């Protein structure tokens, strides 16, 4: 029925500018109020602002931290909503949602201007504000030993260190080895660079005769690294 | 603004009420939203007693004084999520605001302690004049852990980076923590430990610079 | 502001139906260009789903209206009924409301809608004013509503 699709999110340096769009379908857009909402990494939903309809002269209201930097607009002929963002900050990073906005007022218990509620949401577009430059990762072996061996199985892996931006991919033995593989979500470091690890659990009995190579690929930097992980035999 | 409990835990199938409080609620109703990772928020309830078509009847909103409440009558495993309140930021305002959110943990399986693996710096990294300790944490439930690093026995805060927990495909949780140090710092202590605390209990792993 | 003119007030005879009332009050609004030509149809349909009967203690009051998209310019139209006509309760009550005073609201935006609804809720708490509406001629009703509207606008 109702379809909302945000786009335009991407990487931008602090002080930079970005324009987000949202296509709307399945409802009477021209008369609909529309709201932008964002969710910073790890934080909660934050109301960004809302544009009204023709009877309100398409007035817009903004949250205090974005007033003057952000501009909300609409194009009714093709059912689009926009958010133009200037002088972007680190704190502006996150997932930006567009929402169809209903209005509520209970006659007997209500107080003007009633309440706005968000009846349909898109899935969001991701905005990343960072001063980091593109960088391919360094890849280091995480060797198995007695310390990472439990009851017939050993853990080994690769450390994929200091890359930007996301994502990287990791396979093992060119994809011949998939059972027991766990690639952990990356950490974002205070440097602005990412690091992650990929581990595989394997039989400890065959560490002496099996070869384990992790295949790391970082598309944004055209980086390809193969790293053999050798056992410590202790 | 609007204040919600940071987190609330509920046993499977039990009734739970979460709250949202603020001066604006004395004049304005709240609306309620469910938010799951990677999914769009869903409106659950708004106004005096409006539930959208398609929202299960076990979700109900109420209001008293300067508080709004969302009650889930008989929490399901799938109700484990973030819940947000929204209303006017001040009485008569044209702006809107969200509460800080409440993480509702619905306890849907037994407690599971984390499996912890700690790796020392590789010879390769050290040869590159760098050193990283890698602490990998998996298969724990519920999805919250505390990670502390020790150099010998003294706490280390400098150079520590730790991820938020993430749900694995087997519905338990994983996280990782990294300690960056110099080769000289690594060699200067007798041991380093990664201490992972989960539901009050700690799993500890230790590595020694001189040991195999 | 709210347009409120002398011909936006009228008394209605017996044997008028709810729909007839809506059409009669919408008529001067349509003729002055305050609302879209099929405004009455939209108020009728909204009344079917969101009833506007108010059980206040002199006599019943109704506040028929529809969505802001069908209003061109803010206006109010008033009707006094010769005999009570039933409107369903605006609060989801089983008992219908015997109404004799009808305030047709034609507001073209949300902020004006809610402000006028708040004001109406205050006005109908004046039992004596409501009683006066049942006896005053069209001229006196116009002057009294006009003055109250202008006072609402001041602040």
């Amino acid at each position: 029925e109702v379809q909302l699709v945000e786009s335009g999110g991407g990487l931008v340096k602090p002080g930079g500018s970005l324009r987000l769009s949202c296509s709307a379908s399945g409802f009477d857009f021209d008369n609909a109020w529309m709201t932008w909402v964002r969710q910073p990494p790890g934080k909660g939903l934050e109301w960004v602002g809302r544009i009204t309809g023709p009877g309100e002269g398409w007035s817009v209201d903004y949250a205090a931290p974005v007033e003057g930097r952000f501009t909300i607009s609409r194009l009714n002929s093709i059912n689009f909503l926009y958010l133009e963002m200037n002088n972007l900050r680190m704190e502006d990073s996150g997932l930006y949602f567009c929402a169809r906005t209903g209005k509520y007022y209970d006659f007997w218990s209500g107080y003007p201007p009633g309440e706005e509620y968000f009846q349909d949401w898109g899935r969001g577009t991701l905005v990343t504000v960072s001063s980091a430059s593109t960088k391919g990762p360094s890849v280091f072996p995480l060797a198995p030993s007695s310390k990472s061996t439990s009851g017939g199985t050993a853990a080994l892996g690769c450390l994929v260190k200091d890359y930007f931006p996301e994502p990287v991919t990791v396979s093992w033995n060119s994809g011949a080895l998939t059972s027991g593989v766990h690639t952990f979500p990356a950490v974002l470091q205070s440097s602005g660079l990412y690091s992650l690890s990929s581990v595989v659990t394997v039989p400890s009995s065959s560490l002496g005769t099996q070869t384990y190579i992790c295949n790391v690929n970082h598309k944004p930097s055209n980086t390809k690294v193969d790293k053999r992980v050798e056992p410590k035999s202790c | 603004e609007l204040t919600q409990e940071t987190g609330v835990s509920v046993a499977l199938g039990q009734t739970v009420t979460i709250t949202c409080q603020g001066d604006s609620l004395r004049s304005h109703y709240a609306s309620w939203y469910q938010k799951k990772p990677g999914q769009a928020p869903i409106l659950l309830f708004y106004g005096k007693n409006n539930r959208p078509s398609g929202v299960p009847d076990r979700f109900s909103g109420s209001a008293s004084g300067n508080t709004a409440s969302l009650t889930i009558s008989g929490a399901q495993a799938e109700d484990d999520a973030e819940y947000y309140c929204s209303s006017r930021d001040k009485s008569g305002s044209r702006l809107s605001v969200f509460g800080g959110g409440t993480k509702l943990t619905v306890l849907s399986q037994p407690k599971a302690a984390p499996s912890v693996t700690l790796f020392p710096p590789s010879s390769e990294e050290l040869q590159a004049n760098k050193a990283t300790l890698v602490c990998l944490i998996s298969d724990f439930y519920p999805g919250a852990v505390t990670v502390a690093w020790k150099a010998d026995s003294s706490p280390v805060k400098a150079g520590v980076e730790t991820t938020t927990p993430s749900k694995q495909s087997n519905n338990k949780y994983a996280a990782s923590s990294y300690l960056s140090l110099t080769p000289e710092q690594w060699k200067s202590h007798r041991s380093y430990s990664c201490q992972v605390t989960h539901e009050g209990s700690t799993v500890e792993k230790t590595v020694a610079p001189t040991e195999c | 502001g709210i347009h409120f003119r002398r011909h936006y007030v009228r008394h209605l005879p017996k044997e008028v139906s709810q729909n007839d009332i809506i059409k009669a009050l919408a008529s001067p609004l349509i003729n002055d260009g305050m609302v879209v030509s099929d405004f009455a149809d939209h108020v009728i349909t909204r009344e079917q789903n969101f009833p506007t009967g108010l059980p206040v203690e002199p006599v019943g009051v109704a506040i028929p209206h529809t969505d802001s998209k069908y209003v061109r310019q803010n206006a109010i139209s008033v009707g006094i009924l010769a005999e009570p006509v039933n409107f369903e309760d605006a609060g989801g009550e089983p008992d219908p409301v015997p109404v004799r005073v009808v305030f047709m609201l034609a507001l073209g935006n949300w902020f004006d809608i809610t402000n006028v609804l708040w004001w109406i809720k205050a006005v109908i708490q004046d039992e004596d004013f409501m009683q006066q509406l049942l006896v005053m001629n069209d001229d006196e009703i116009y002057q009294s509503i006009y003055t109250r509207i202008s006072e609402l606008e001041h602040h």
